[PDB]
DNA sequence: GTGCCGAGGCCGCTCAATTGGTCGTAGACAGCTCTAGCACCGCTTAAACGCACGTACGCGCTGTCCCCCGCGTTTTAACCGCCAAGGGGATTACTCCCTAGTCTCCAGGCACGTGTCAGATATATACA
DNA sequence: TGTATATATCTGACACGTGCCTGGAGACTAGGGAGTAATCCCCTTGGCGGTTAAAACGCGGGGGACAGCGCGTACGTGCGTTTAAGCGGTGCTAGAGCTGTCTACGACCAATTGAGCGGCCTCGGCAC
């Protein structure tokens, strides 16, 4: 399911941050790099439900998990 | 009489003096004096934020507090940026554009 | 008939994208991808409704935040075009490597 | 059962913006902080009893915390803030 | 009076190269680095009861810490040396 | 009469970990006894750990003794044990890089 | 204890580009490099006045040292004990 | 005479000062700046002698490793001569203000 | 190979590990109530894939200043060991008065239901 | 041709105010944290004047930085039109959460006897 990202959704990420110009390549690096990252937060997540004996991720397991990696995100109930 | 009121302050006395006996630690004891300087530092910290962020709803012409100014009052400003470092969702960055982008 | 200048276009998403609060990564790509990794982990996970927008969040906000370092190398090498060996870079000091 | 500060957050901004207003998805946010804080103050001060051999947690440690959390300029004014519902407290 | 891992870290070392031996200055080292793991993993599993209504930190809460700081390869194969020594002491 | 990491065989002590345990987390909250002895092998495994691979490279600078510079190659070098280990070693230097 | 900020000369630099990797260094890295550490020192300093204070103590002891440094980030063994 | 090329010399330095744990700022000098940093914060201060190693070690490794990442955008912008420009973009991407 | 001060192994002292016994109240797991997760029906129209052709960033080559290396006389002030006087850290004995813990009294706080205006849609004109 | 500004509209969702139940507040007594003085003697800061590492000023000339001319291929902008995002919903039943009962297994308390801290001494590892 890597093919999730499309092209224009790449470049729609490079605009907020300031970049003008978006070589070809970079479609085909952003999608490792955000696998890399995604893969210590989902991880964290199931040792998280696992647990409390639960087969459901609540919407609080996605909130414990990114405190301790330093990415907080608000919004969430915490 | 509650302790809030006496001391003037809005934040509830008895709640932050019953959840700080709950973590740390047994043999630490958490007596009524730790409890109203607990109290001023939260006030002090809200009432910072809510007074960046109200200013620039005066700009758009809006009545409620959206999560857009929340971020633009957070880190727009320099001494409030390194005590929160979390990320607020559905807010964006600062709309910065380069000089050698022109 | 009428062509505007490679490099007027490009500007005028930097000035929409950034005062816009809402998500630029659909929510169906982005569902799919979470299932297939968490399936290695534990079978048969079930994420909740709220579980979803959790980790898109902090999915885009940091694609966003490594953007506006790995441009500032370009510039600093005296180039405007960003390049793939940029974000390696800006990973190592970091700390993500 | 859902013990939060949806309460408290309102009225500190009518004390100083009456004429505003919040939504439900700027009450997360506002509340997501005062949980963060807390949880660094009391985890600060937590350490201070135990590497200096107390017990008691007073008024003193709390002070203690806020100069260490804050880079300074917004860390002097917390101070005076702080003590002037101490003595007011145990003054009445 | 200085409770310290002097005694221990000593006698590990002697059970896989034995014609090794330590300093003064390489102590310090390998004694920090036990306080400071055992101040996370103790950190850690003291959130896993308190976000789940919990109050009792058993032989569940030691391991659900070590996959959560731990990058994964080590934290595999601390699953089957902890839970050898935990068998072999209750079924004696 | 008879230890404790005796039985479980681990060379830690387990009343030390079980007693330091009760003053740190929590208030209102007990230690269980089953959490002491995995607590005991997660110390000494990481412990043996750094001291099999800081001692197989003191052994080619024919010395014997361990010196604190063995102790930052074994763990810099390791790509594992650096993200883990991320303080800073008093008199080890870096990796000699060139 | 005036004007202590040239303690760190120039050949005093250059021991610590070599340790990373630094071939050539320029002029003005001696007049980058005492501003860069002197803003880190106002952390690490500053932090330690704090923590002596709380133990009504006027000595900044070696166990203040190691509590400073560990909440920034830059965690430094064998001073423990 | 025997005069070395620019460049065969520096290159001795980084095999030398990265193979020994030494410390390569002095103490005397270094013992004064810490005193006049700590005389505004309160005065009449004073430093026990481990106390002023644990801040010497701390301040040695915090410029290597900020010479390494502030090194590596040399070869990045075709480059080998560090710049003071070069210093405050590492700096952003770690996150150290001002 | 030649010299000096830290590491390994002993004896002795006394903190706190390990046993047995009694009984509070955490949490294992029995069944029941009903939120909101997963899979599949199909119309409407945003946005993704494919690909035309100039436009302007990245590329490499090679001047010519003016960057700071490398080597050596003279110089400032660090490391070395040892002297004497007194700041303020250490553990050591006593009681004031902080704040843990038990019932009873009665209001702050918070779930659910209720009006009507904040601010989101997308039609207008007038500009940047 | 491209973003703001303007009056109008639409119905989701913020603010208001009760119904009722925890969990805030107050008087009281029991007992241990740490008030703040009273002690000995650890190891900070300041003093002098030797020796000899390494800091500072100045020399000549290699090879670094980065101005600017111009070859040629990657990617900006936009017409045409593939195929899957997101909207309106309806049915089935996993497993989250709240409330029961009564056995599994830590805390507390109080006399034993061995783990391990502090201070000694003899090499025998590794510094010049």
């Amino acid at each position: 399911n890597i093919q999730g990202i499309t092209k224009p959704a790449i470049r729609r990420l490079a605009r907020r941050g300031g970049v003008k110009r978006i070589s070809g390549l970079i479609y085909e690096e952003t999608r490792g790099v955000l696998k890399v990252f995604l893969e210590n937060v989902i991880r964290d997540a199931v040792t998280y439900t696992e647990h409390a004996k639960r087969k459901t991720v609540t919407a609080m397991d996605v909130v414990y998990a990114l405190k301790r990696q330093g990415r907080t995100l608000y919004g969430f109930g915490g | 009489v509650s302790r809030s009121q006496r001391a003037g302050l809005q934040f509830p006395v008895g709640r932050i003096h019953r959840h700080l006996k709950s973590r740390t630690t047994s043999h630490g004891r958490v007596g009524a004096t730790a409890a109203v300087y607990s109290a001023a530092i939260l006030e002090y910290l809200t009432a910072e934020v809510l007074e960046l962020a109200g200013n620039a709803s005066k700009d758009l012409k809006v009545k409620r507090i959206t999560p857009r100014h929340l971020q633009l009052a957070i880190r727009g400003d320099e001494e409030l940026d390194s005590l929160i470092k979390a990320t607020i969702a559905g807010g964006g960055v600062i709309p910065h554009i380069h000089k050698s982008l022109i | 008939p009428h062509r505007y200048r490679p490099g007027t276009v490009a500007l005028r998403e930097i000035r929409r994208y950034q005062k816009s609060t809402e998500l630029l990564i659909r929510k169906l790509p982005f569902q799919r991808l979470v299932r297939e990794i968490a399936q290695d982990f534990k079978t048969d996970l079930r994420f909740q409704s709220a579980a979803i927008g959790a980790l898109q969040e902090a999915s885009e906000a940091y694609l966003v935040g490594l953007f506006e370092d790995t441009n500032l190398c370009a510039i600093h090498a005296k180039r405007v075009t960003i390049m793939p060996k940029d974000i390696q870079l800006a990973r190592r000091i970091r700390g993500e490597r | 059962r859902k013990e939060s500060y949806a309460i408290y957050v309102y009225k500190v901004l009518k004390q100083v913006h009456p004429d505003t207003g919040i939504s439900s998805k700027a009450m997360s946010i506002m509340n997501s902080f005062v949980n963060d804080v807390f949880e660094r103050i009391a985890g600060e001060a937590s350490r201070l009893a135990h590497y200096n051999k107390r017990s008691t947690i007073t008024s003193r440690e709390i002070q203690t915390a806020v100069r260490l959390l804050l880079p300074g300029e917004l860390a002097k004014h917390a101070v005076s803030e702080g003590t002037k519902a101490v003595t007011k407290y145990t003054s009445a």
